[PDB]
């Protein structure tokens, strides 16, 4: 026990996890001695913990240390409101602190209110197939024929485009022929597993 | 019922340089929550209940049981100490009560 104060060994890693998974922030120090690692949420200033005492009444927040150099903050089953910066703080004089950031992503999930059901329509008609999705980052919707055939996109002026996939929440089919009947798949994806897919049967009589 | 701050708790305090500064914080229905003092300019945790976190020995929090006042004392007040301070209840999410300290010279 002599006078030289603790130091941070490395920065707090940014963390990015999906809703419901567990997040851990680690504060790497050296020569901590009798000083205490404090944790708080930077944006709300809410105190989380000091040393081994959890101060927040958030039951999902806990702490641990691997050794005297490695102090962890654990946020269990992360939620959207846990998004933000988490400050590691040492009670030295003057105080020293570091901030790491938590990003809360949400896997895609369909909105049942505006996703198309199976539909039977006369030949030559126009049909809107819709699959609205929610998630963070914002999901992109991709349409495919289940049998691998191409989707037929037409304009009003007499030209058709054959694509194996179409990107967009709304698939607009016009002047449809019997050849276009079949099973259409919309897939909502945003890099956050699992992806979600719905099967829509288009019947043309 | 959830804890709350006495709204009569002064939001603007003025101390004298070289003397002790006193920031009050009256809390009702504290139950098993804690009352903490935080200094805003560097988000430095000062006290948690009667426990002292800061290594600046000038600081102390006192629980006035008769009035339910968690008072922060700053000895040897300096101009540098002026600014914004937060009294904070450990509910989820936290309750915060902002208090400004001024440090002036008599007359
Ligand atoms: C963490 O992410 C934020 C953006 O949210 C960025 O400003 C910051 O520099 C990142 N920190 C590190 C250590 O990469
Ligand atoms: C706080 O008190 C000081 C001294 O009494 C005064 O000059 C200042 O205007 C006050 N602040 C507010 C916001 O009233
Ligand atoms: C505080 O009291 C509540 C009462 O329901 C209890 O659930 C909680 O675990 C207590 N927290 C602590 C840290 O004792």
């Amino acid at each position: 026990s002599r006078a030289f104060q603790p130091e941070f060994v490395e920065s707090i890693s940014n963390v990015s996890v999906a809703v419901g998974r567990d997040a851990t922030f680690t504060c790497h120090v050296r020569h901590l001695g009798g000083y205490r690692v404090g944790w708080l949420k930077a944006d709300t200033k809410a105190i989380q913990a000091i040393h081994e005492n959890v101060i927040t009444h958030n039951p999902r927040v806990t702490v641990s240390h691997l050794d005297q150099n490695t102090w962890n903050l654990h946020i269990k089953a992360v939620s959207e409101e846990d998004r933000g910066g988490y400050m590691c703080q040492l009670n030295t004089d003057p105080m020293k602190s570091q901030i790491g950031f938590l990003d809360v992503v949400i896997p895609p999930d369909f909105i049942s209110e505006d996703t198309s059901s199976d539909v039977i329509v006369p030949e030559g008609s126009s049909v809107r197939l819709t699959c609205r999705a929610r998630g963070y980052p914002e999901p992109i919707v991709t349409w495919r024929r289940e049998d691998g055939n191409e989707i037929v996109l037409k304009d009003n002026v007499g030209t058709k485009t054959l694509a194996p996939s179409f990107r967009g929440e709304v698939l607009k089919l016009s002047k449809i022929s019997r050849n276009e009947m079949g099973s259409y798949l919309c897939i909502a994806s945003n890099g956050v597993p699992p992806s979600v897919s719905k099967r829509i049967s288009l019947s043309i009589h | 019922m959830e804890p709350y701050f006495d709204p009569s708790t002064p939001r603007n305090v003025t101390a004298l340089m070289g003397k002790s500064a006193y920031l009050s914080c009256r809390v009702r229905n504290l139950a098993n929550k804690t009352v903490s003092w935080i200094r805003h300019r560097d988000i430095h945790i000062l006290t948690v209940g009667s426990y002292t976190y800061t290594s600046d020995q000038r600081f102390q929090a006192t629980h006035h049981q008769d009035t339910e006042d968690w008072t922060l004392q700053i000895k040897w007040a300096q101009k540098r100490d002026a600014g914004m301070y937060e009294c904070q209840i450990s509910t989820q999410p936290v309750r915060s009560y902002f208090v400004r300290l001024n440090v002036v010279v008599p007359h």
